[PDB]
């Protein structure tokens, strides 16, 4: 049995961090572990950052294993293999582009989006990072009308 | 080969002589090693009393019978045939099947008064299981039920299944147990009592009725009317009746072999400690060590109208076998990313 | 040609 | 599967309390069969069922 | 010619 | 070849 | 060798020579230091009447019966053989496995009416116990119980046999005690009385059920009909119905030889004091001092559905034998950094 | 040809 | 367990001992099970060498090695032979009892580090 | 050779 | 040949 760190559904929590015309910042706390991070700026072009920050930070450089995982109470569903990505040692796990956006995508079908690497920190063992999807809907909902009234210009 | 068999006369010396032939074809397969399930398709074609049997596309290819003899009142037939034991084949890489035999009722009580025979299904249902378990080739019997399966609640033949361990449930009602006199009057009167039966076995994964076939045979009751029987003795099971409901229960496991042997066995998950899982399948089941498995996610449904169905969603994650148990065993998921999709109740087949 | 005779499953006797 | 039987039966609050655990959960998550029952998935697991089964029946 | 048995089935 | 006709445990007798 | 087999003819000359030929053959194999467990297996291919029997991979290759007599209505045979004692094997270097003998029930107490022998369970019982200890070559015996071991309650099984000490404990059910009487106008009516029995052995480390085989014999009654037998007289034991029970208890320890023998024993860790531990085997389970010895953490769980799962982790700890007492032993840890993790009930088996 | 009794085997 | 602002990853574990260590002695750590979990094996994770007048000290990865092993509800264990003890084999180890929330307010206060020293 | 034919404890009887 | 008696023993 491995280190697996995800917000149990009484502890999961959504919340919108910065809610300005310039940037919107949306955080999933990871219980023992840290925060996932959404942030959208204002710029002439779609961008979205996700940024993984631990607490302790990275020990090393690994291939990190993006899935969408189904949760406990989906019985009968598979996981869906989404990418590969590298996390770099004393720096914050940073997810672009198309694949920040499926990840909310993820979320907003009930899936928990599971990033899986070997931990320095941890006897260079395997840990899996969930996000959970529990109490996600509204906040996304928060989250997209921030996008909508983003400042059309950097 | 060398086999003799060995069958009495009822009514006529055609069925007797192919019950014999029946019996003397079933040893020569068993002792050859050639599998039991392809014997049942064979008896339809040997309604015919030709002296000479020729057959395409099976393990047998000629039958010639050289003696005929009706010996102590019952018909003794000795045979030579060529038994090819095919190394391939649909059913000897899969792991052995474990079958519930559940509770098998007579239907009219009113039929087994001559005799008191009231627990002739239960004991009946006992003769069936230990044939399953020590005469078939693909099963494994977990015991047997007091409780009726049906086709109407899909949910407790599940349930059942689930607590007892097995993947079929096999139960079937006795339909006739009635007897006719015939009367000489030079000897004494004969009873030729009838025994018919209607088996029909359930998946317990999804309680879905896979099997349903009729029996019936007639023998003749060799004791008073006004005696009593006991189902138990070695009296009832030694005589002309007790041969026959022998025969039934052989027809019975030959029919299961015929039809459920090549369906893909599916061993389920018990219980999944991390990266291991363990498996409800072991040692005295044919698992072997290294062997690869590729998990299904099973979704069975009830649907609106109350009528059971399967849904099973395909899995990028495959297993290998680490330890083995006589009972059980371990798998090793060779994804380890994808190990925790695992749940308890999805299913695994062997990787060819 | 020569079709066969063997018999089946009783229908109900 | 787990069922929620209403002890007072309404069609109404049926679909509301499918709609809380859906809000809570995902979609897809819990649907009202008849007036009385609500079917909502749940994990294999019976160790996991109580602690998921706890989470959901607290909902407002 | 015998019928040959039933094949190789999954679910 | 001889087949051979050594009995077996019996079912119920 | 020379030896006499004696068996008495109760239906059929072939029989009683058989049980003759197979008295012959146990003394001869025991006289020799052949493992019995081998035995069991030969029975089969000696059902033919053949003056000379030939056999490959196996102690004995040729059997020649040169002496068959009648005397005194019982078959005597004399036969010489040549019997090839193997050094090696897979049941010479383990040690033995403590076995309790559990209640055997009479399932119908109205087949036991005739000569009122309801304790033929108990009786039975207490033959099998001594068989056990004082023929096996594998086995010891550490007395009877008055519980009922069924497979629905492994917690039970399991708590019995920590109670007892046993590693396997066996139990069955005697279903036939039913008689039938033939008639001649010449002579007495002559009863011949059923004896049949389901033996069933469930481990004790994790009540899983590992063996499982039925018995049926035939023997003469001689008694009275309205004459009470008592079941721990020798007039029930000498008579032919007490010499077929008896040949039966032989060929239930035969056949627990020929199953369980080669599996491989597992002592279990009685009490831990600091760097040494106590093994639940001694002196006399065949345990010598110098014996080096693989641990293994045993960890047997019911899973969700209400039945028992067996998984051990491997360890790293290997233990010397240091001192020996006749029913227990002390081990000493090679890795005493490791001695913590070692707690009562962990198993371990000889290293070879 | 006879059958050989069970291997050694373990749990 | 110290952590100290820096630039890079740093803890030091330091077995301080009321008696201080007699003499230079290879040590093992291994992760023990605890009483209450039966049918898990111990895990070798390394050899030390503990100094003489010196409290005992593992460092780099080993260190959160400790930390992790503590987090799975084990035992880390280190066993040398103690110079006070006439030479005999003695085992420490640090309980995984009320770990788990002094190890998040740990795992904070690295968090809230100096990024410099 | 030629096996002994000693008798042994009784079973039962 | 005839079987020895047990040899010596402690405990």
């Amino acid at each position: 049995m491995g280190k697996r760190y995800v917000a149990t559904p009484q502890q999961s929590q959504w919340e919108m961090v910065v809610n300005t015309p310039l940037e919107c910042q949306l955080v999933h706390p990871i219980p023992s572990f840290g925060d996932a991070v959404f942030s959208s700026r204002a710029n002439k072009k779609i961008n979205l950052d996700f940024e993984l920050k631990m607490r302790r930070p990275m020990g090393e450089t690994r291939n990190v294993s993006l899935i969408s995982m189904p949760p406990p109470w989906r019985p009968g569903e598979h996981a869906d293999r989404i990418t590969n990505l590298k996390f770099f040692k004393q720096f914050d796990g940073y997810v672009g582009g198309q694949t920040a956006w499926g990840i909310l995508s993820e979320l907003e079908k009930g899936r928990y989006p599971t990033f899986s690497y070997q931990d320095w920190q941890s006897r260079d063992q395997r840990i899996e990072v969930a996000l959970s999807s529990v109490l996600f809907q509204n906040k996304y909902n928060a989250f997209s009308d921030c996008i909508s009234n983003l400042l059309k210009y950097s | 080969y060398e086999v003799t068999g060995v069958a009495t006369i009822v009514s006529s010396e055609e069925t007797a002589r192919l019950h014999a032939l029946e019996d003397a074809l079933f040893k020569a397969v068993n002792f050859s090693g050639a599998d039991i399930g392809s014997i049942s398709n064979l008896m339809p074609l040997l309604e015919e009393s030709r002296n000479e049997y020729q057959f395409t596309n099976h393990e047998v290819r000629y039958i010639l019978v050289e003696s005929e003899r009706k010996r102590r009142g019952k018909v003794e037939v000795k045979i030579r045939v060529d038994i090819y034991p095919s190394a391939t084949g649909c059913h000897t890489d899969q792991y052995k099947k474990t079958i519930l035999v559940g509770n098998i009722e007579v239907a009219s009580p009113q039929q087994a008064v001559m005799g008191q025979i009231y627990q002739v299904g239960d004991d009946f249902s006992r003769v069936v299981n230990r044939q399953l378990d020590q005469t078939s080739r693909s099963f494994v019997s977990v015991g047997t039920t007091d409780y009726s399966i049906s086709s109407n609640y899909p949910a407790r033949t599940q349930m059942i299944a689930q607590d007892n361990g097995a993947q079929y449930i096999i139960g079937g009602v006795i339909t006739d147990l009635t007897a006719t006199v015939e009367s000489q009057l030079l000897q004494d009167d004969i009873i030729n009592r009838q025994f018919a039966l209607e088996m029909k076995v359930f998946d317990g994964k999804t309680g879905h009725e896979v099997f349903n076939k009729a029996y019936r045979e007639v023998a003749r009751w060799p004791f008073a009317k006004t005696s009593q029987v006991d189902t138990r003795s070695a009296r009832f099971w030694a005589s002309t009746y007790g041969e026959m409901m022998l025969r039934v229960s052989r027809n019975i496991m030959l029919d299961l072999e015929s039809e459920l042997s090549c369906k893909i066995t599916l061993p389920e998950v018990v219980a999944v400690f991390g990266n291991t899982v363990t498996m409800d399948l072991g040692r005295m089941h044919g698992v072997k060590e290294g062997d690869k498995l590729q998990l299904w996610h099973t979704a069975s449904f009830i649907d609106q109208n109350g009528l059971p169905r399967n849904k099973v969603s395909q899995s990028e994650i495959t297993l290998t076998v680490s330890r083995i148990y006589e009972h059980e065993a371990e798998l090793t998921i060779d994804q380890p990313n994808l190990a925790s999709s695992v749940q308890i109740g999805d299913v695994m087949n062997k990787i060819l | 040609c020569a079709m066969l005779e063997p018999i089946e499953t009783d229908e109900v006797t | 599967y787990i069922t929620f039987n209403l002890l007072e039966s309404d069609f109404t609050t049926a679909q509301r309390m499918a709609d809380a655990v859906n809000n809570f959960l995902g979609p897809q998550m819990a649907s009202a069969v008849d007036a009385t029952s609500v079917r909502v998935r749940a994990p294999r697991d019976v160790s996991q069922r109580v602690a998921f089964l706890s989470a959901i029946e607290n909902l407002e | 010619q015998v019928p040959e048995k039933r094949q190789q089935t999954l679910f």
